[PDB]
């Protein structure tokens, strides 16, 4: 069953680089056990990723990752996976691990830049992928997705990549229940590297007349 | 588990264990066998009845099936665990195909039976 | 489906999309959605179908007889009560789950109501299976005081998302502009997305069709 | 869902989360969880919003007619007294945690916690909802009898801010309700009025703001 | 729903059990032999699942058949009996057999000798026996008029009336009935009785 | 609790003919009532000349895709050449039917030239049997589109022992046509199926890729 | 299905439909239901479709080594003992086979049943299927040992019809095969919705 | 479940000023084939047409109280009852039973008013589905949606309707196999009533 | 469990049915005669839980004979059959009957008729009729050998095959069938087909 | 259960319950939950008391080969870690929290949650158990940032005797653990040394003392 439990992993390949969004928390049940629960990480030289669900097995993939891309480096041939091949091991090991009954709980947002060519691309806790111009997990994958299809753009600025994801993770804030208002943006891009940007908290709106009076009287609400 | 290349070609390309088991073979009890326009007849050397010999419990000429007799010679020790294996192969391919053994398939199965001990190791 | 209320700053707006389905397989390409209550109420329903249609129709029913009874126009509040007095009752197990709105003596009115009779009162509502692919939309781009162009504009789009986001419900979009005294209601406002094949030459029937009997009447 | 009601000096302060939520959706992020039962007596609703809702419309019709039966305000103790004959007469369908507070001529401002299965509990304070349990233990430290309108409002919006910061079926705005002698007061205060817990940070408009 | 019943007249015994193959709600095979020669003096009749009791009598058979070639001298009954019930209870709890069988054997020295095994492996040498639902029947009548020393045209009259009355008040009945008979000369097929 | 496997719908068409085959699925990814993505492909060309098209979950779909990829590599290898039509049909039902007791939820249909030149089409279902045919469809549109597939090309079945002949095979355009009907006439009725349509047409010049754009919604 | 077979004076006769149907739909009707194992010997599908393919597959693999090795042909009696045993192997695991294994030994012919749970049965005529009790209600009446070979392929035909006719799920053309002494030869296949109209003229 | 106890097909077609509503013919068990001159289509006036799809006792249930109702009603309003006022009734009749609902999918087709045509199918508890192309009900739903989809026209000639009606409704119930064996298909038009019983497979 | 079914000939309808009652594996009767006599020109052959066929067919009789004394005229056999449907359906959705029931009858201006009435209550007027496990082999063969216009020794012959075939393929065979025959003369008992 | 560690300006304070229930009976009022993994390292235990102490035990295993190999004192990140290993290896068949606290010559007094799962959170403090609903608001409200020791045992000690008054699995005394570069200390508070909070009256000999 899932104990610790995070939630939505927004995705939105941006000019020059990509994005990455996901809020700091880590449910258990219906409490927040925990709010500072960094669930974004580096990985490799080229990629980037963030993870949903258990949070036990995300971390869990970290270790694997960190072998693979550790195994990798040392090698010093001169070539190291891009976010294609690190995307593609997450899916068969992911895979594999559904075909034990054994599966990991997470769902995978993996994204980066390689040569100039910029990946993004998701899988699931059974093994379902598909690489896209922007994906997201969980509630992500409801009220996200129909604002990022409707407004995203080839060639999305970084800061207008940084807005787009932030309305997405408000609209996600207002109406999830799981999610903290703590989160994360990570930026990746070409000879920068990945960026992961400083915890922080959006500001959000409450007084519309009809929420202050349900209805409308001078006694009654 | 013991494995070692006990039958292993000599420089002449001769395979000395086989050669030796033939040796082996040549000192045993003589046998021979007769084929007839209808009945075959077996025959064997026993060693002196006079000789204080219960030979009611074992029989030299021996039944791989009601169908089928075999005679042996050298070892008599080895000659039970091939008429063991042969007797409960005859009667497994009874049981998983309905026809008794043919001859030829009962000889051609001991043969490779006594083959592959001459191959596989230790 | 996909159902939609939007209050602007002079009456109540309501959208929906047009597409029924049976399981897998869309039954009516234009369905009617938006339901009709009382010259200043309407209704989307959302959930069994068979449910809504008869607990709208009952309330529209006993509304009306209020009309008569007492004359005056009759209000939202009327309707939402009288829709919670029924569905509670039975428990949940009508199924009818809508969202309603007019305008009344007092004001513009907007409620969802549920199929166990718990009721909200809203600004902006939506339900059915795109109601997170409209309340995308509703998050992202409501305010007090929408005029009715741009508020009919955010429900259209709220009703596009819900139509291109999710397959329970596509199709055309339909809406009803419930101002203070006139209600004008769009039967197929945007169609969004046309036929994209014409099949050329139309496929013959090459067996003849083999038939046994034929009776003829002689219809008057 | 969080509901808590405060007795002071004067009268009661009931509260309430606003979070109508259908699984993990919010269904509904202003919902009003106190309705009314007399201009004097309010119920914070918890539980099944549907149960909750047609017993306050229940209590609310039989104690008009009770008040003008007597032609009198009707008193705290009938009032809940009422919602439990309701809560109790219906414990196989109702699943409803209430509590109801209010002020009298009689007795003052008194408040009834009728939690789930339908007893009657006047208390100095009570907390109900499923955010109640992030909060005994820091309302045994903090409750102190005898406060004003004022040092009980602040209570009262800590402790639904507490829960509101920690517990996932509850958040949004607070809302509360002042009954007194005057007569009540309702009040809202979004989450940027309140304070800022245990590793929360100050909320920005957008990260371009600070960068990252 | 296979019925096979046993029995010990005064030098042989009597095995006799339906012969219809039957799948769910249909008679495939109304011609289906379900007594085994054994062994020249032995007969095993069985009554469980077709498949199980295809494999799991031939089974013994092999295994009778290998003792008589090994040894020279073939199993006694009672022998052949144990083994059958010992290999049985080891595939109780692996791999379990559904097959309820009756052995019956002429051994030259102690004479008939019927043994009655279960699908849980319980052997009694019995002088009269039954398996299925004629069980009741068969075992009523042998009880009424069976002697130890019944001979064989009476043991054969009383198999008889043992078949018509399971044929005539069973609901399953089966048509036809084969009786096997097993003596000093060896196990043999007693008349075939057709009903159709 | 979790379930194995998911509902990921789509659809797919396969019409071979005189000398060319036609393989032609949708492109969309269903999970519920929420498009994952609009441009899943679902065709996969496995040799020179075979086309797998397969329809159902996809994780199960791509890694029978892949498996299968590997054993044709083997293949090659082995024998120093490209594993035919027929012999790549047998080999996936086997490769089906192996996990006969956790099946692949995979609705298959190939497509291609036999060693000839023939067009064929071979038709599966999850546990692994196959029959060859002269069209197919699987998926959540199959039982839309074959009644219209059925009437337009329909011809004694081959078993008929004095064979009794059959209908001039539709040439290249007329099956492109056909297909493109079928999905039009599948999209508009039937809900995990659209976003475009993904044609794939093997003949002896090569295989050429087209496409057609089924409504969004 | 409905699928039949029964030894006569002249052979074996083996007919069957060619209708597959899962839940209510119909798959196709042009599934070959009577599989060739052997150029003097045929098995015939009937339960699940996947199960007899793969398993007919194996038998006729099993067979051909089988006169690789004896340099001689296998008979119907191993052939039919081989497949119960190898279906016997996993009784528990939910296998749907269930097939007639017909063809023209060294000693005559010879038909057997086989079943997935190792249920072999050596018979004079079979019919399995969810239409075997047609086919039986019709087979039986018919059946002399006698009939030469055209009646009897119409009265295998006319069985296996009326299956189709009373039956859901049995449908589609109508097969009939002949086993002899010189192997096996197709007769004919009639699609049923022409053969039905040519039994019960309209007129 | 209890809609495919015994299997149906009906459907309804919109042509110029005619329209024309189809069926199956067959009663079964479940796949037995009792009778192949079933009717699920009754006529309760000129220009009116029920198909009663789904349970076969439900569906006589249905036909002889909705028979009384109507003659009732002509008897005291002495006109007949217009289309959609028949499928309202037919809703409310079907809804009163919501909880205890009679397992029929009906189909309403009939001419009316200035000769204008009426179609809609009703959920088991009287959810109507007033279409105006076609209407199809029944267990080969599927396969009618997709047939009529592919072979609908907007305006057509009473012939063409007959054609395109039988094409769809032949082809989609030889993809079923709980329905087939006939088919009865009525085209009506404001001075004209064909009944025609079609040659199908049966089997 | 039962099994019956009909036929009908140019001038008469035959039904025939097994006469065995049973409780779980008895047959504690094999003469139960299960074809009623509505009137002097009807039967009504039933299958199913022998209570409740019981009680449904007096039901259904005491109605038949109540419309005859009341009018003077006689119910048709169609009115008949339907007002079964009718009964039946009511208590379908209230407390079931598990009865299936074929209806033969003859009436001077119409002719034979035979009707086939499920305990769902669906009403057909078929040519041919069958219910049980013999429905299958009964239908097959009538579907067989029947015509429209079969002499009473034709039909007789068909039912006579019908009835061998249900003995010998079923496993549930009961072996003692009734056939009844209603012709312009009236409902009447044709033969007993003893087989014990 | 309640189990709680709180870091400190020099170390950390854990602290625990003593109620073990088989139902509604207290089959053991004084146990200790506490368990040693090493000099500088502690853990709470919780869940089933089967596998929290064979999982301490196997981790005091570990630390005892490790520690020699290496020949320097196990840090508190690798009792954390080795903890995990074991909890989460066999997250399938353990049911079981635990907090690691201690502390080291490198990284100084630590704290290291591990719930169900096996999730090591590196916290300022964390708690866990069935009393640590009734603490959530009480330690968002009441936490600081470096306390000295006598301010963070007594809150440890404030924190624990609030989740024994309000709930029914935790009980008993109140042990704390001081590790700190000096060395452990292990107090022991009965429920007479702790405070009294909403509802609870000073203990009585007798009622004769008071009624009489």
């Amino acid at each position: 069953y899932p104990y610790v439990t995070g939630t939505s992993v927004i995705g939105i390949k941006y000019k020059d680089g990509i994005l990455i969004a996901a809020d700091m928390g880590g449910s258990y049940g219906s409490t927040l056990r925990y709010k500072s629960v960094e669930r974004l990480k580096g990985i490799g030289k080229h990629s980037l990723l963030g993870a949903s669900g258990e949070i036990s097995d995300f971390q869990e993939l970290l270790r694997y990752l960190d072998d693979l891309i550790l195994y990798d480096n040392m090698w010093d041939d001169g070539n190291s996976f891009g976010p294609k091949e690190v995307h593609n091991y997450l899916t068969r090991v992911m895979y594999n691990r559904r075909n034990k009954f054994n599966p990991l709980w997470n769902s995978l947002v993996l994204g980066g830049v390689k040569n100039g060519q910029k990946y993004l691309g998701t899988v699931n806790m059974i093994g379902v992928h598909y690489q896209d111009n922007h994906v997201a997990t969980g509630f992500g994958n409801h009220l996200a997705v129909p604002i990022l299809r409707d407004e995203w753009k080839e060639d999305l600025s970084f800061e207008d990549g940084v807005r787009l994801l932030e309305k997405c993770m408000r609209v996600l804030l207002y109406r999830d229940r799981s999610a903290v208002n703590k989160l994360q943006i990570a930026k990746i891009t070409e000879e920068g590297g990945v960026t992961i940007s400083p915890p922080y908290s959006l500001k959000t709106y409450w007084e519309f007349a009809a929420f202050k009076n349900p209805t409308a009287g001078a006694e009654g609400s | 588990r013991y494995d070692r290349a006990i039958t292993v070609f000599s420089p002449d390309g001769h395979l000395f264990q086989v050669e030796y088991a033939l040796e082996a073979v040549r000192k045993g009890n003589a046998a021979v066998g007769v084929r007839g326009t209808d009945t075959v007849v077996l025959g064997v050397e026993k060693k002196s009845a006079a000789k204080l010999q219960d030979s009611r419990s074992v029989r030299k000429i021996v039944n791989l099936d009601n169908h089928i007799a075999l005679a042996c010679a050298g070892l008599k020790a080895d000659a039970r665990v091939l008429i063991n294996k042969a007797r409960i192969e005859c009667q497994s391919h009874k049981l998983t195909l309905e026809d008794p053994v043919t001859v030829e398939y009962i000889t051609r199965y001991i043969a490779g039976l006594q083959q592959k001990y001459t191959q596989s190791g230790g | 489906t996909t159902i939609v209320g939007l209050v602007y700053q002079d009456g109540v707006i309501l959208g929906a999309d047009t597409r029924a389905t049976e399981g897998p397989i869309v039954a009516d390409k234009n369905c009617e959605k938006i339901h009709y209550m009382a010259p200043n109420i309407y209704c989307c329903g959302a959930g069994t179908a068979a449910d809504t249609e008869a607990v709208t129709d009952m309330v529209s029913s006993q509304l009306k007889l209020h009309r008569y009874h007492t004359g005056r126009e009759s209000r939202v509040i009327t309707a939402l009560t009288l829709l919670k007095s029924h569905l509670f009752r039975y428990q949940g197990h009508v199924s009818a789950a809508l969202v309603l709105g007019g305008v009344d003596v007092s004001g513009p009115h907007l409620h969802t109501i549920y199929p166990h009779g718990s009721t909200d009162t809203l600004p902006f509502a939506t339900m059915g299976s795109g109601s997170l692919a409209a309340m995308s939309v509703f998050e992202s781009k409501y305010r007090e005081g929408l005029t009715r162009d741009e508020g009919v504009k955010i429900v259209c789009e709220a009703i596009a998302s819900g139509i291109f986001n999710d397959l329970g419900s596509g199709s055309n979009v339909d809406v009803c502009v419930i101002t203070k005294g006139n209600v004008e209601y769009l039967r197929n406002h945007v169609q969004p997305n046309p036929r994209t094949y014409t099949s050329a030459k139309g496929y013959t029937f090459s067996k003849p069709t083999e038939v046994l009997s034929t009776k003829v009447t002689a219809l008057a | 869902t969080t509901i808590i009601g405060v007795t002071y000096k004067d009268g009661v302060i009931l509260g309430a989360d606003s979070r109508t939520s259908t699984g993990v959706y919010v269904a509904n992020r202003a919902s009003d969880k106190i309705t009314q039962l007399t201009d004097n007596v309010y119920v914070c609703r918890s539980g099944s919003a549907a149960d909750s809702q047609i017993v306050s419309d229940y209590v609310r019709y039989f104690l008009h007619q009770h008040t003008i039966q007597l032609g009198q305000p009707a008193t705290v103790k009938v009032a809940a007294n009422l919602v439990r004959l309701l809560a109790y007469g219906n414990k196989d369908t109702l699943q409803t945690g209430m509590i109801v507070g209010g002020w009298d001529k009689y007795e003052g401002g008194k408040i009834y916690g009728i939690p789930l299965g339908g007893t009657i509990i006047e208390q100095p304070f009570s907390i109900g909802g499923s955010g109640s349990s992030y909060l005994y233990g820091f309302l045994d430290q903090a409750w102190k009898d005898g406060m004003s309108k004022d040092e009980a409002e602040e209570l009262v919006k800590k402790a639904v801010s507490l829960a509101i910061a920690r517990d996932g079926a509850s958040g949004g705005v607070v809302r509360t309700v002042i009954i007194n002698e005057e007569g009540v007061t309702r009040n809202f205060y979004p989450g940027d009025q309140l304070p800022l817990w245990h590793e929360e940070l100050e909320p920005q408009n957008s990260l371009l703001d600070i960068w990252g | 729903m296979e019925c096979v019943f046993g029995l010990v007249g005064n030098g042989f015994a009597i095995i006799a059990a339906d012969t219809s193959a039957v799948n769910s709600i249909l008679v495939h095979k109304t011609n289906e032999d379900k007594i085994m020669k054994l062994d020249s003096h032995k007969l095993m009749g069985a009554s469980g699942e077709a498949g199980d009791r295809v494999q799991f009598t031939e089974f013994v058979q092999k295994n009778v058949s290998l003792y008589q070639f090994r040894n020279g001298i073939p199993l006694t009954t009672a022998a052949a009996a144990n083994f059958t019930r010992g290999e049985l209870a080891t595939a109780l709890r692996k791999n379990p057999y559904s097959v309820n069988i009756i052995l019956a054997g002429f051994d030259q020295d102690t004479g008939p000798s019927l043994y009655f095994i279960d699908y849980i492996a319980t052997l009694h040498k019995v002088d009269k026996a039954a398996f299925g639902y004629g069980s009741y029947f068969a075992l009523a009548m042998m009880d009424r008029h069976y002697r130890s020393d019944m001979s064989v045209d009476e043991a054969i009259k009383l198999v008889d009336e043992c078949i018509a009355e399971i044929r005539t008040r069973l609901v399953v009945a089966p048509p036809n009935f084969v009786i096997k008979i097993v003596d000093k000369d060896g196990a043999r097929e007693f008349a075939w009785r057709q009903s159709i | 609790n979790w379930s194995p496997y998911d509902f990921n719908g789509g659809t797919c068409v396969a019409v071979a003919g005189a000398d060319y085959c036609v393989i032609a699925a949708d492109t969309r990814m269903s999970t519920g009532y929420n498009i994952l993505t609009r441009d899943y492909s679902k065709i996969c060309k496995l040799a020179e000349k075979s086309v797998l098209a397969s329809s159902g979950f996809q994780a199960d779909v791509r890694a029978l895709q892949k498996h299968l990829d590997a054993r044709h590599l083997i293949y090659q290898h082995q024998h120093n050449k490209q594993m035919s039509c027929p012999a790549m049909a047998q080999l996936l039902s086997n490769t089906l039917y192996y996990k006969r007791f956790f099946p692949y939820y995979a609705f298959n249909v190939l497509g291609g030239l036999d060693n000839e030149g023939k067009g064929c089409v071979f038709t599966y279902d999850a546990v692994g049997s196959y029959e060859k045919v002269g069209y197919s469809s699987q998926g959540s549109g199959a039982k839309l589109i074959m009644p219209f597939l059925d009437n337009q090309l329909k011809s004694p079945s081959p078993l008929l022992i004095p064979a009794q002949d059959a209908v001039t095979p539709l040439s290249e355009s007329e099956a492109i046509d056909l297909v493109r009907t079928a999905f039009a006439s599948a999209t508009e009725r039937d809900i995990y199926t659209g976003d475009k349509l993904e044609i794939l047409v093997l003949n002896k010049e090569g295989l050429r890729r087209e496409y057609m754009e089924l409504r969004l919604d | 299905t409905t699928t039949l077979a029964f030894i006569f004076k002249h052979g074996v006769m083996v007919a069957a439909d060619s209708r597959a149907s899962m839940g209510g739909y119909i798959s196709s009707q042009s599934v070959k239901k009577i599989i060739e194992i052997n150029p003097y010997m045929l098995g015939t599908m009937a339960g699940g479709a996947a199960d007899c393919q793969f398993w007919h597959r194996n038998l006729g693999i099993k067979c051909r080594l089988h006169e690789l090795a004896n340099k001689r042909r296998i008979s119907v009696t191993g052939a039919s003992k081989l497949l119960a045993n190898i279906l016997y192997n996993y009784r528990g695991m939910g296998l749907s086979v269930g097939t007639m294994i017909a063809g023209w030994d060294e000693t005559g012919p010879g038909l057997y049943y086989v079943d997935s749970e190792g249920g072999r049965l050596k018979g004079m005529r079979f019919s399995v299927g969810s239409g075997s009790p047609y086919a039986y209600g019709v087979l039986d009446n018919g059946y002399k040992y006698d009939m030469t070979v055209e009646e009897a392929s119409e009265l295998a035909r006319r069985a296996i019809y009326h299956a189709t006719y009373r039956d859901g799920a049995s449908g589609g053309v109508v097969s009939v095969y002949h086993v002899g002494p010189d192997g096996w030869k197709k007769v004919t296949g009639d699609d049923v919705g022409d053969l039905h109209f040519q039994y019960y003229p309209v007129v | 479940s209890i809609f495919e106890y015994n299997g149906s097909a009906t459907v309804a077609m919109v042509g110029k000023n005619c329209i024309a509503i189809g069926s199956d013919r067959r009663l079964g068990v479940q796949l037995q084939t009792i009778a192949t001159d079933f009717q699920r289509i009754f006529q309760i006036h000129d220009r009116l047409f029920i198909g009663l799809s789904g349970l076969g006792s439900d569906a006589q249930t249905l036909y002889q109280r909705l028979v009384f109702r109507h003659k009732l009603y002509q008897l005291r309003e002495e006109r007949d009852m217009k289309p959609e006022t028949f499928a309202n009734l037919v809703s409310a009749i079907l809804y009163e039973k919501r909880f205890g609902p009679y397992f029929c999918q009906p189909v309403i087709a009939g001419l009316g008013d200035d000769n204008k045509p009426f179609i809609c199918t009703m959920d088991s508890i009287g959810a109507k589905e007033l279409a105006k192309d076609f209407v199809v009900a029944g267990t080969a739903s599927e396969s009618l949606y997709g047939a009529c989809e592919s072979m609908y026209k907007p305006d057509m000639e009473p012939e063409e309707l007959f054609e395109t009606v039988s094409q769809a409704l032949q082809a989609s119930v030889d993809r079923d196999c709980l329905s087939g064996w006939g088919g009865h298909v009525y085209i009506v038009t404001p001075t004209e009533i064909k009944e025609h019983i079609l040659k199908g497979r049966m089997d």
